[PDB]
RNA sequence: GAAAAGUACCCCGGGAGGGGAGUGAAAGAGUACCUGAAACCGUGUGCCUACAAUCCGUCAGAGCCUCCUUUUCCUCUCCGGAGGAGGGUGGUGAUGGCGUGCCUUUUGAAGAAUGAGCCUGCGAGUCAGGGACAUGUCGCAAGGUUAACCCGUGUGGGGUA
RNA sequence: GGGAUGAGCUGUGGGUAGGGGUGAAAGGCCAAUCAAACUCCGUGAUAGCUGGUUCUCCCCGAAAUGCAUUUAGGUGCAGC
RNA sequence: CGCGGCACAUCCACCUUGUGGUGGGUGUGGGUAGGGGAGCGUCCCUCAUUCAGCGAAGCCACCGGGUGACCGGUGGUGGAGGGUGGGGGAGUGAGAAUGCAGGCAUGAGUAGCGACAAGGCAAGUGAGAACCUUGCCCGCCGAAAGACCAAGGGUUCCUGG
């Protein structure tokens, strides 16, 4: 782990652990969608 | 070893003023029936054209 | 705007005050008209009108002098058809 | 007095210590004797400073109908313009500021015998 | 800037930038633009400074420079102040004496204890309440005063709980 | 310099979450942070502690002692 | 002690004989924590009055005034708001918080300019060439410093500027 960095990117793990449709599967995660369309985000 | 204190204007402009150019001396060229001045040690050059004079 | 393109025109106030011209253009929305004569500009080449302000002129009603201008409906047609004030013609 | 010409450089992109260093060599002298000292000046500086010196001794021709043989570089001198701030990474997260200064300069030749 | 009338044309320059012209009431408003402070950075000029130990000031004090004025003289005399003598401002300061920064915190700090590179702008006892105690002051007075509420364009009039 | 056919190294995809995970166990590691992560809220947490608190003049002018104190660098009351 | 200015307390005289004023004695006037008294400057509102495109504010300089905070005059700059008096209200005064933001100094023309493959010449291009172009020479990699994908990046690719 010489060397190595924290973020490592990758499309398709942005997208299943941060997601829409992960979002909005859960209560917690409705709730932060719903405050991100009211502070008035671009990005949900 | 960081300055211990800023310098007062009589101390850093005695340092100043001793950072300055070192002119050159110019002497008396004609060539192609043109006088020019051009510095000593490039006298041999300017009387065989190798020097622009812009 | 109660000042129209065909209409001529007093200028009462600025520079070229009591001259006497006729709209080339009118601008609506900046409340502006250009009156063909007045404030010739010396622009520098690559003199005409300026625009001025619209408040700056009154409408001549063909009998000479000035006025404020109102409105009168017709009656036969329910248009209104804008009439003079000072002896009440067109 | 004398009869004179004014030249200004503007947003010159030498440092105002640069400039002043080179314009030592030419205070006072004649335009001939400071386009020449400036022509075999080594620092980069000559190069914007003989510029103006040129720009003023052509004014003064031109526009004032004056001799190009008795003209002589009475007042020079090199304020400062403004100062683009700029950001240069450094050991171990540190960010230093790195300036862009500027010069005005400004050269009045005057006319005498 | 009232209006873009945002500098035609000529010159120097590869440009940038400028100078002359021209516009405008004004470019001492030129798209880096209203007014344009201080720190900070130059150029010019007056005086001082290269045998002296300086919390950088203060009091004593010579000279030099500058600009106004008193007495005869250049008396061209209305002139001009022309030069000097006397006084007076303004600048500077050879030389002598005296002289241990500011703040905070301490028995006691110039302290080698703390905080402060500099300038500009901002940054700390306020407000509520028929509260509480004490007072200054005003109205009524053996009485004083209403609260919610009601009526009015309001700061006015009612309202005894 | 050690291991270098193994209790090996590695890629891709996945799983475990904060008094919880995971640990050939060092209180190691859990996004440069870990004897209880991060972010927002309670919230302007609280601090007998340190610092800061901005114009003027006039008149008067202390104390660093006693007693009590989970008290001794705090406070109440007396003294001034 | 002498001569002159100010302030406070007290006493003695009076003028509506303390709401006070004037005059004359004597006394007093270092001051931190802290207590009491009286004022200056900035801003906003109300009433009254007075300035201002024949130049308001703000700013800069010089000359003056007051016991202090501070004030006034005159001029320059500037371009639209001020001054005085009776009242009312304060986001009402900074030099310190390793305060906050912006601008700028000091260090200073100082350290550094990112591997130990290594560049040179001729010609060109252009206002400008150690670094760009072309040619030759020299050098360095060669289980990569060559050629391909994947993740990731996203027009960086090509042509003309
Ligand atoms: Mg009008
Ligand atoms: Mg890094
Ligand atoms: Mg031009
Ligand atoms: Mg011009
Ligand atoms: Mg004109
Ligand atoms: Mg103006
Ligand atoms: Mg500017
Ligand atoms: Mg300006
Ligand atoms: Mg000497
Ligand atoms: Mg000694
Ligand atoms: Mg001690
Ligand atoms: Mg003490
Ligand atoms: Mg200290
Ligand atoms: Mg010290
Ligand atoms: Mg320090
Ligand atoms: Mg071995
Ligand atoms: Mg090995
Ligand atoms: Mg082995
Ligand atoms: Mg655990
Ligand atoms: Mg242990
Ligand atoms: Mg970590
Ligand atoms: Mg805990
Ligand atoms: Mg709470
Ligand atoms: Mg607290
Ligand atoms: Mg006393
Ligand atoms: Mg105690
Ligand atoms: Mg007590
Ligand atoms: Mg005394
Ligand atoms: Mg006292
Ligand atoms: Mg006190
Ligand atoms: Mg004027
Ligand atoms: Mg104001
Ligand atoms: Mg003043
Ligand atoms: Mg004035
Ligand atoms: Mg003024
Ligand atoms: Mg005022
Ligand atoms: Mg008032
Ligand atoms: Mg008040
Ligand atoms: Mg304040
Ligand atoms: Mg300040
Ligand atoms: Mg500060
Ligand atoms: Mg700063
Ligand atoms: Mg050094
Ligand atoms: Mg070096
Ligand atoms: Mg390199
Ligand atoms: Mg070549
Ligand atoms: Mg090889
Ligand atoms: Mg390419
Ligand atoms: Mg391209």
């Amino acid at each position: 782990t010489k060397g190595k960095r924290t973020f490592q990117p990758n499309n398709r793990r942005r997208a299943r652990v941060h997601g829409f449709r992960l979002r909005m599967r859960t209560r917690a995660g409705r709730s932060i969608v719903s405050s991100r369309r009211r502070k008035g985000r671009r990005t949900l | 070893a960081v300055p211990k204190r800023r310098k007062s204007r009589s101390n850093t402009r005695s340092r100043r003023s001793q950072w300055k150019a070192a002119k050159t001396e110019l002497v008396g060229v004609t060539v192609a029936g043109h006088a020019h001045k051009v510095p000593r040690r490039l006298l041999k050059a300017a009387r065989l054209g190798l020097i622009d004079f812009d | 705007m109660k000042v129209h393109k065909g209409d001529t025109v007093l200028v009462i106030s600025g520079k070229d005050k009591g001259a006497k011209g006729k709209v080339l253009q009118a601008y609506p929305d900046r409340n502006r008209v250009l009156v063909e004569g007045v404030n010739r500009i010396k622009k520098h080449t690559a003199t005409q009108e300026a625009p001025i302000h619209v408040s700056n002129v009154m409408v001549v009603d063909s009998d000479g002098k000035p006025t404020r201008i109102g409105y009168r409906v017709d009656e036969e047609t329910g248009k209104r058809v804008r009439i003079s004030k000072r002896n009440g013609k067109d | 007095e004398y009869p004179s010409a004014v030249a200004k450089a503007r947003f010159v992109r030498v440092s105002p210590r640069k400039a002043r260093r080179v314009i030592d060599l030419v205070r006072g002298r004649s335009v001939s004797d400071a386009l020449d000292i400036l022509r075999w000046a080594p620092q980069a500086a000559s190069g914007p400073v003989a510029k103006v010196i040129a720009s003023a001794a052509a004014n003064a021709q031109n526009n004032g109908g004056l001799d190009p043989a008795t003209l002589v570089v009475a007042t020079v001198y090199a304020d400062q313009g403004p100062t683009a701030k700029r950001i240069r990474p450094r050991a171990q997260g540190r960010a230093f500021r790195i300036r862009r200064r500027t010069s005005h300069i400004t050269v009045v030749v005057e006319s005498r015998p």
